[PDB]
RNA sequence: GGACGGCUCAGUAACACGUCGGUAACCUACCCUCGGGAGGGGGAUAACCCCGGGAAACUGGGGCUAAUCCCCCAUAGGCCUGAGGUACUGGAAGGUCCUCAGGCCGAAAGGGGCUCUGCCCGCCCGAGGAUGGGCCGGCGGCCGAUUAGGUAGUUGGUGGGGUAACGGCCCACCAAGCCGAAGAUCGGUACGGGCCAUGAGAGUGGGAGCCCGGAGAUGGACACUGAGACACGGGUCCAGGCCCUAC
């Protein structure tokens, strides 16, 4: 399959809803990175949507990122669907303790690729 | 003409490299002793050897013991082999070398 | 290895403490601070077991933080801190004052003394530096440091000693190092001897100066003028023993 | 028990006099640290509820044991300064829990 | 703050150790003294809230907020070079200081608490000291000649780079030096010492336990951060081995 968790958040509420998508717009978010706005519209869900209240004009979503099945998170500076072990030093993938810590972690690259679950998008206005 | 801490005469001529003690800016610092040149083959270099004797508690008798420093040699004071020169400690000039010369007493004739 | 020392075990501490070296495996190291390890001892041990107002280092702390000792007219809360050669221990409550000086054996010992004297510390003056302003920075063997200036930078020089009016620091008598000078020894093996000097020998290179000495008996030693500390032009004038 | 006192000295840094002492047990037991006290304060008027006594040690084939106690003019003195095993030994404090 | 303490003696025949000395060839957070300063702006983000992902280890997105967090600007200050003056110390000035030039780098928390108009604990710069180290040198301490020639950046020099700092430490170019039969080189064994055992002593032997120093943290190699580590209870890779796993 190539079934997809999408955590939507709305910054003008600071508030967020989770929503699984499974089908042909899950095969449409394939193959999109960080950075790349998709509309609700085409994508399935509806604008009365789960925030219920403050309906958006027609909002367009926007990829931040997201983990994988095996629990990596995708990193934008990361070209590419695969995954890599890598020096990092702060990243999104590493939550440093000490001041020099620099771990070498597992991440994700940033396009999507079916081995995807959590998909994080904010709604730009 | 400057002092340098060890009262002895200086060179006549006065024309030399940085790691002069009297032209130079090198500086002189700790223990002094004369001694007997043995090389003088490399540049600015020569070889300096004391003779020492070393007292052996179990045989109650002595032995020699010779010892190389690798002096430092101002063009100033061309110290040859032979001459009983007065050498004194500094900083590393190179790998061997944390001495210089600094003054003479020529000999053309050894025994 | 990697690094700094946080630590000192009771028998590698100095000879000049009297520390009861075997009884614990542990001494107080002390904090860097106005003399040195070989001229200094911590405050605990003279709170605790030279004085004896305290057995243990908990009731000495508790003490030192209340501010009860002042070295030098300055209360000291830190029981790390080094108490030296010719330094004023002073305890208001009680009404006593003590100058830390060596003994014969060489080790450090509190010589009680009063009020007037208390408020007194010679300082050897031990260096002389040129500071910014075209001004002059004497630097006292105690590590501290007076600012004077061009006018009187001769009559400052080295090796003399200055009495000091310690909780402000202002300068009295000026006591220079010349023949006739007494004198009172601080290290070596003519310890705690004292008398008039006699001669100076110069000995070219880095080798230290030497004076020769006569005590009140008559007799005649030498030792280093580094340890050699001026405190009177004839007479002593600090109650030394 | 005979108290024989040997030493009185005052600390007005922590505010105590330190008392050391001779007990005399002549054909008796080393006493207990109550006894001790009461003829403490009886010898030397002082505040039962300050006084504290530090130790009482017997030694070899002596029946005369050394003791060391401590006076404070403040019982608030005394919490603080002292700790709380000494206290708890004297019966100052019921060990709190 | 964790670089101490604590453990072990593999390696190492070496300036590793001991001792005398040196650093005018260097670094030093905490601490002391003195002398000065704290000006003007700005920003983010944890915690928290919404939603989570992953078997775990771990980890994502959005919203919100502060600081003794972070950034900027200027002033001080720091470093280099050049010129000259000769006030300081030193045994001796490539040092300090004074004046002038050209430049580059470039601080700070007037924060917090009280009995608040004063006090306490604090921030930054400079000068020195202290503490702790780095580096240099003289002397000193095993075996083997059925190990005799060894060395090729090797010895030195000129000029540089680099370093906290001197240095063939490294580089370019010049030369042919350096060590050695008073035993080099190679091999063997070994942490060094204070000390210990023994013995009339001379001496022979040992150098686990306590102190001092050194080195190492499965073997090997490399880095980040920090005053300080190439870091026993931090990081990365290889080798080797083991453990959990939803492989
Ligand atoms: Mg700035
Ligand atoms: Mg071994
Ligand atoms: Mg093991």
């Amino acid at each position: 399959m190539a079934t997809f968790k999408l955590v939507i958040s709305n910054p003008r509420n600071g508030i967020a809803r989770q929503v699984e998508i499974s089908g042909e717009s899950a095969e449409k978010l394939v193959g999109k990175r960080i950075g790349d706005e998709i509309p609700a519209s085409e994508l399935g869900l509806n604008l009365t949507e789960i925030f219920g209240e403050e309906i958006p004009g027609d909002v367009k979503l926007r990829i931040t990122g997201g983990t994988d099945r095996d629990g990596f998170a995708m990193r934008p500076d990361v070209h590419g669907p695969r995954r890599v072990k890598i020096l990092v030093s702060r990243g999104p993938g590493f939550r440093p303790k000490e001041r020099g810590e620099r771990r070498k972690k597992t991440v994700r690259g940033n396009t999507i690729s079916p081995e995807i679950v959590q998909v994080n998008m904010k709604l730009v206005f | 003409m400057r002092e340098i801490g060890l009262k002895v005469q200086p060179p006549a001529e006065k024309c030399d490299d940085p790691h002069c003690p009297w032209h130079g800016h090198l500086r002189i610092h700790g223990r002094y002793f004369e001694g007997i040149v043995v090389s003088d083959k490399g540049k600015k270099t020569v070889v300096v050897e004391r003779r020492h004797y070393h007292y052996l508690k179990k045989y109650e008798r002595y032995e020699l013991r010779r010892s190389k420093v690798h002096a430092h040699n101002p063009e100033c004071i061309d110290a040859k082999v032979g001459d009983r020169v007065l050498v004194a400690e500094t900083r590393p000039i190179s790998k061997t070398k944390s001495w210089v010369v600094v003054a003479v007493t020529k000999r053309a004739g050894e025994r | 290895r990697k690094g700094a020392k946080r630590h000192l075990k009771r028998l590698a501490a100095p000879d000049q403490w009297y520390i009861s070296r075997k009884r614990y495996k542990w001494a107080v190291r002390p904090r860097p601070g106005p003399h040195s390890m070989k001229t200094s001892i911590p405050l605990l041990y003279i709170v605790r077991d030279y004085l004896g107002y305290a057995k243990t280092a908990r009731e000495a702390r508790k003490i030192l933080n209340e501010g009860r000792i002042l070295v030098d007219g300055r209360v000291r809360r830190d029981y790390k801190f080094p108490v030296g050669i010719m330094d004023v221990v002073s305890i208001p409550e009680t009404g006593e004052h003590y100058r830390v000086l060596p003994n014969r054996i060489g080790k450090l010992v509190l010589h009680p003394i009063s009020e007037k004297e208390a408020n007194i510390k010679p300082l050897r003056i031990s260096n002389k530096r040129m500071v910014k302003g075209a001004k002059v920075q004497l630097n006292l063997h105690d590590g501290s440091n007076h600012l004077v200036t061009v006018d009187d930078k001769d009559n400052y020089r080295t090796a003399y000693t200055v009495l000091m009016k310690v909780p402000d620091r202002e300068v009295i008598e000026i006591l220079p190092f010349d023949v006739g000078a007494y004198v009172f020894v601080t290290r070596g093996k003519n310890v705690a001897r004292k008398g008039k000097i006699v001669e100076v020998r110069r000995f070219p290179m880095g080798w230290p100066d030497v004076v020769t000495i006569e005590d009140e008996n008559g007799e005649l030693f030498d030792t280093l003028k580094e340890y050699a500390f001026v405190v009177g032009k004839e007479k002593p004038e600090i109650s030394l023993p | 028990m005979e108290i024989k006192v040997r030493e009185m000295k005052e600390n007005r840094l922590l505010g105590r006099k330190e008392i050391y002492f001779d007990v005399i047990h002549e054909g008796e037991a080393t006493p207990s640290r109550a006894d001790v006290k009461g003829k403490l304060v009886a010898m030397l008027d002082l505040n039962p509820e300050t006084v504290v006594i530090q130790y009482i040690r017997s030694y070899f084939g002596s029946r005369v044991s050394r003791g060391y106690a401590k006076a404070y003019e403040s019982k608030e003195r005394m919490l603080y300064i002292e700790p709380e095993y000494v206290l708890v030994r004297d019966g100052i404090i019921k060990k709190e829990e």
